[PDB]
């Protein structure tokens, strides 16, 4: 589960590309460590791009 | 500590959110990472602007 806030006025038009990097093309970094079939843990990276 | 670690005493890993880029940022969407701080030097960067 992931309850997000968002603040309604808060655009990403500064810029385009990803690669988990470009903190301008997006809004929020968020990450939910998670588990694989041995409990390997994992980095879900999510964002958000208004 | 000696390790470049901040601590109580007691001996206990502070910790808290991890920094990124270059200047550094904070990744508040990321898991609480232990504190450290480096004595190594900041590398020189170019002019991008002016």
């Amino acid at each position: 589960s992931m309850q997000i806030n968002l603040n309604s006025t808060d655009p990403v038009p500064s810029k385009t590309p990803f690669s988990v990097s470009d903190a301008d093309s997006y809004n929020k970094k968020g990450t939910v460590t998670v588990y694989d079939s041995q409990g390997n843990a994992h980095d879900m990276n999510v964002y958000f791009v208004k | 500590d000696e390790n470049r670690n901040l601590v109580n005493m007691q001996g206990m890993q502070l910790t808290g959110y991890p920094a990124t880029g270059t200047p550094p940022t904070i990744q508040q969407g990321a898991n609480p990472a232990p504190i450290t701080i480096p004595n190594t030097l900041m590398a020189a960067k170019s002019t991008t602007t002016a």
